[PDB]
Order: C-alpha cells, then sequence, then structure tokens
C-alpha cells in the first residue's frame, strides 16, 4: 500500500525508544535470565491456553524486560509482573482480551494484587505500551517473499518466539534486526534462498549486517530441542503452523 | 507533573464515549484545560482498554491537529487526562452554523487540517475509527483538531482482523457494514468524506437508522457496487444478491454548492473499493486545495 514506508521508518525509530537496558538482569538482585525464560515460556502456554494474538505475547515480554530495567522485583513477584503485562498486552491488542479473573485463574495472586500491579506497570511504562516487536517487523518482511511461502512464515516467526525466551543474547538485537535474522533463517532452511534484495533496500540491512544476530540464532535453532524451555516447539508442531519446528536446521549458511 | 488541588472545574462538557470531560484551569498559571476524567474498577476489570489505547496513542501523536495531551494525573481511584482546551466540537458548530451554512473556504480549510492529522495518524500505524463531528475540536483562530482516540488502534503491515463493531453508523464505511475480514486506513477516510458533505449540504450525508439502512443509503446515493466498481464485493460476508440494484446519483446533485475540484475529491473520499479510496496524504495534494486559506471561524 502507501504509509508502509512511513511506517517502517517511525518503528525504526520507536524500536530504539522502547529498548530495555541489555545489561538489566545483572542489577536484579534476585533473578536471574533463567528465571526469565520459565516466565516467557509460561506466557507462551498462556497464549496457547486462551488463543491469544502472537503480537500480544511479544508486547507482554517488552513491557516485562522494560519493567525489570527500571524495577527491582523479588522472585515470588516476578510471575505477578508478567501475568499484568500480558493482562495488559491483551487489552492493547486482542479484540477480546481475556478478563481479569481469567489471568487470575491461570497464575497464586490474589485479584487485587493483579489489578494493583497492572497500574504500575502503566506508571512504570508511563503508558508508553504501542511498541515495536520482532513480529511487527516480520509482517512487513513478508510481503517481500517470491513466492509467498507458509512454511517460512511460520518458521520465522518460531525462530523469533525463540529469542523471547534468552535474554541472554537476544536482547543486545533491535526487533527489526531480530526479525531479520529470522526471516533469513527461514528462508534459507526451507527454499534455499537468501534475504531479498528488496529487504535490503527497504532496510538497508545485508547479510553481513545480520551475521552477529543469524549466527546466534542458527545456533539457538540447533540447540532448540535441549532447551529447558519447550513450550515454543510444542506450540509450533500443531499444524497452525504447518508443524514447523519438526523440521531440521540447517547446520552452515556459508554466507 | 500534575496534581488535582491545582485545578478548578469551571464546567463540565459532557459525557462521551468514556470518562467525563470538564473545562479546568490551573490556579497557579491560569491555563484553561480540558480534563477527561476516567473512573477505574479498581474492582475488578480495572483499567478500561479504551483508555490505554487512547493515551498509550495519543503520547505518540504530537502534531498540530491532533488534540494535544498534556499529562496524565494518577490516583488509585481516576485517571484524569489533561488536555489543550478547544472551545468548541464541529457538531455543535455545523448545528450554529444552520442557517448561514460554512463559509466554503473554512470548509476547505478544515478539511485540509483534519486530512494532514489523519495522515499523521495514518503515518504513524493509528486508526482513529469513530471520526465524527463531535469528536473534532476547533478554537477561536481556526484550528481544527482530531480528538478522542478511545476508539482507536495501532495497526500492523499487513492489518490484520480487527473490531468489526466500529465507527458512529452514519460515518461508517461499506466495507465495515458488509463485514470484511480485513479494512485498514481507507475507513477514516470514508468518515472524512462524508463529513466533508455534511459541512457543505449542512445535513448528514448517511443517515441510516439500522445497519441496512445505513448500507441501503449509501447504495441509493453512490450506486449498488458490483464487482467492476468493486472487486470482492460479492465474496464479502454480508453481501446479498437481494441487495437492490440502484443507479448512482449525479454528484452535482449529491453537493450542490461544490465545484469541479470539491466532487472530484469528494468522489475519490466515497470510492467502494477500499484499495482505490484516495489516502489522506494524497488527498492533501488534491487541487481542491490550491487555494486553502486558513480563516477564522
Ligand atoms: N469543547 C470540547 N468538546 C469536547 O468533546 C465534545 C464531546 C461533546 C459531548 C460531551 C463529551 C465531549 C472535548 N473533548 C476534549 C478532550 F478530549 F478532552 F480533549 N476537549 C473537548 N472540548
Amino acid at each position: 500500500p502507501d504509509y508502509h514506508e512511513d511506517i517502517h521508518t517511525y518503528l525504526r525509530e520507536m524500536e530504539v525508544k522502547c529498548k530495555p537496558k541489555v545489561g538489566y538482569m545483572k542489577k536484579q538482585p534476585d533473578i536471574t535470565n533463567s528465571m526469565r525464560a520459565i516466565l516467557v515460556d509460561w506466557l507462551v502456554e498462556v497464549g496457547e491456553e486462551y488463543k491469544l494474538q502472537n503480537e500480544t505475547l511479544h508486547l507482554a515480554v517488552n513491557y516485562i524486560d522494560r519493567f525489570l530495567s527500571s524495577m527491582s522485583v523479588l522472585r515470588g513477584k516476578l510471575q505477578l509482573v508478567g501475568t499484568a503485562a500480558m493482562l495488559l498486552a491483551s487489552k492493547f491488542e486482542e479484540i477480546y482480551p481475556p478478563e481479569v479473573a481469567e489471568f487470575v485463574y491461570i497464575t497464586t495472586y490474589t485479584k487485587k494484587q493483579v489489578l494493583r500491579m497492572e497500574h504500575l506497570v502503566l506508571k512504570v511504562l508511563t503508558f508508553d505500551l504501542a511498541a515495536p516487536t520482532v513480529n511487527q517487523f516480520l509482517t512487513q518482511y513478508f510481503l517481500h517473499q517470491q513466492p509467498a511461502n507458509c512454511k517460512v512464515e511460520s518458521l520465522a516467526m518460531f525462530l523469533g518466539e525463540l529469542s523471547l525466551i534468552d535474554a541472554d543474547p537476544y536482547l543486545k538485537y533491535l526487533p527489526s534486526v531480530i526479525a531479520g535474522a529470522a526471516f533469513h533463517l527461514a528462508l534459507y532452511t526451507v527454499t534455499g534462498q537468501s534475504w531479498p534484495e528488496s529487504l535490503i533496500r527497504k532496510t538497508g540491512y545485508t547479510l553481513e549486517s545480520l551475521k552477529p544476530c543469524l549466527m546466534d540464532l542458527h545456533q539457538t535453532y540447533l540447540k532448540a530441542p535441549q532447551h529447558a524451555q519447550q513450550s515454543i516447539r510444542e506450540k509450533y508442531k500443531n499444524s497452525k503452523y504447518h508443524g514447523v519446528s519438526l523440521l531440521n536446521p540447517p547446520e552452515t549458511l556459508n554466507l | 507533573p500534575g496534581s488535582m488541588e491545582n485545578f478548578q472545574k469551571v464546567e463540565k462538557i459532557g459525557e462521551g464515549t468514556y470518562g467525563v470531560v470538564y473545562k479546568a484551569r490551573n490556579k497557579l498559571t491560569g491555563e484553561v484545560v480540558a480534563l477527561k476524567k476516567i473512573r477505574l474498577d479498581t474492582e475488578t476489570e480495572g483499567v478500561p482498554s479504551t483508555a490505554i489505547r487512547e493515551i498509550s496513542l495519543l503520547k505518540e501523536l504530537n502534531h498540530p491537529n491532533i488534540v494535544k495531551l498534556l499529562d496524565v494525573i494518577h490516583t488509585e481511584n481516576k485517571l484524569y487526562l489533561v488536555f489543550e482546551f478547544l472551545h468548541q466540537d464541529l457538531k455543535k458548530f455545523m448545528d450554529a452554523s444552520a442557517l448561514t451554512g460554512i463559509p466554503l473556504p473554512l470548509i476547505k480549510s478544515y478539511l485540509f487540517q483534519l486530512l494532514q492529522g489523519l495522515a499523521f495518524c495514518h503515518s504513524h500505524r493509528v486508526l482513529h475509527r469513530d471520526l465524527k463531528p463531535q469528536n473534532l475540536l476547533i478554537n477561536t483562530e481556526g484550528a481544527i483538531k482530531l480528538a478522542d482516540f478511545g476508539l482507536a488502534r495501532a495497526f500492523g503491515v499487513p492489518v490484520r482482523t480487527y473490531t468489526h463493531e466500529v465507527v458512529t453508523l452514519w460515518y461508517r464505511a461499506p466495507e465495515i457494514l458488509l463485514g470484511c475480514k480485513y479494512y485498514s486506513t481507507a475507513v477514516d477516510i470514508w468518515s472524512l468524506g462524508c463529513i466533508f458533505a455534511e459541512m457543505v449540504t449542512r445535513r448528514a450525508l448517511f443517515p441510516g437508522d439500522s445497519e441496512i439502512d445505513q448500507l441501503f443509503r449509501i447504495f441509493r446515493t453512490l450506486g449498488t457496487p458490483d464487482e467492476v466498481v468493486w472487486p470482492g464485493v460479492t465474496s464479502m460476508p454480508d453481501y446479498k444478491p437481494s441487495f437492490p440494484k440502484w443507479a448512482r446519483q449525479d454528484f452535482s446533485k449529491v453537493v450542490p454548492p461544490l465545484d469541479e475540484d470539491g466532487r472530484s475529491l469528494l468522489s475519490q473520499m466515497l470510492h467502494y473499493d477500499p484499495n482505490k479510496r484516495i489516502s489522506a496524504k494524497a488527498a492533501l495534494a488534491h487541487p481542491f486545495f490550491q487555494d486553502v486559506t486558513k480563516p477564522v471561524p
């Protein structure tokens, strides 16, 4: 359509302002990257259970990473932060967000606590909820495949999703770059094809600039079946995503 | 920054979709503001999605034709949105102008400004979804601004299916009425087209009393669409082959006082096929606006 370039440009500006602090977990006295992984893997399950958009998942993760960048949280309260984040992302993104009781049910905190956390999360994020995500970039990148390919899309989404789990290393990459890596990795896995020329023009990213993220993502992909967290692999077995997590990852890329 | 002790209520403006709007003044600075008070369901759905969307989106949207959000004042009970104060909405102004009519140059100015505001929204991936005269605010300097983003949303590229329950009936686009799985920025343009016509003729263009009445009013004016004028119509969910087949009315009848350029623009804003409907961006370049001025109301 039209505004596509203006929008892309503007999301490229906003992903820099909505980026959490890369070092933040080291400044958290009681929580770790492993606890975060568990949290995010549970949110994946929650998205499935309520049939939430993948965008909602990505938003919630962004809200959590930015909240933890500013606020110290004891481990017993991490899931409360995560539940409130998912609630907010649902309110932002979903046509039919689950009700608050549904978010109480899936956790044990009280309703009042969830509702109070919601307000605290909003204050800490100063209501800045319209954050660009890996998913929003992928979706635009998907308009470039020649021709469109189901498995490429679902596999890309799957790889972008796996990135959500591991703060180390994926916090250091911008959404647009992770999306780039994931798209290329998926394209190459399925069709043998490469990061299209039209996306180089659009994004100003090349296979060279994407290499660091791509090297990490390829590793993540290969090591996925042995990851402590498995909910994303499970989700992506379903025909809904054309069984893409069952596919074999390539062993090299010859970049 | 704010705290409610410094604001003195001057008068209640009313209750829209959500919250309550008051005129207030800052006791210390003398600034006149509009306060939108929003009740939090502290028991027990919490902060409403409408408020979450209105606030988050309006904080991104900085533009002279978008109402400026100045502050958000929190309590445990209530949220107050502090906005710049604009004295009049366009609905009240069209009524006030019913006898004499809104002068064509002011109509042009206002439409121009609304399109700049809307192109800014669309450029920033925001759909408004309730453009109607009551939500367009005017000042004494000849400005008009988009307001009430309670029904707005951040869209993606490409869009996916969004809320169907959308846009006030009279200003609602055919694609929504026909239950389309996808709609986008074109819905807002349709609304603006209706508003442009309404400023000209002094009456709502399509004052439907029901969904089906709304469609049929559109059809009777613009002709019942077929696959030639709108590829895809007949595969839309709520399309029916029993739809009566009306002929399109000559636009000199739809909007008599309008010049050739005005009629050209209006017909592009009301194109049935959302894909061919003019963008706000493109409409700003339309010859209708070549001699645009900024009259005081
Ligand atoms: N004059 C005026 N009118 C507004 O909204 C018009 C409708 C009329 C029905 C009662 C609810 C507000 C306004 N809404 C705002 C606010 F949204 F607060 F910015 N300011 C406003 N100023």
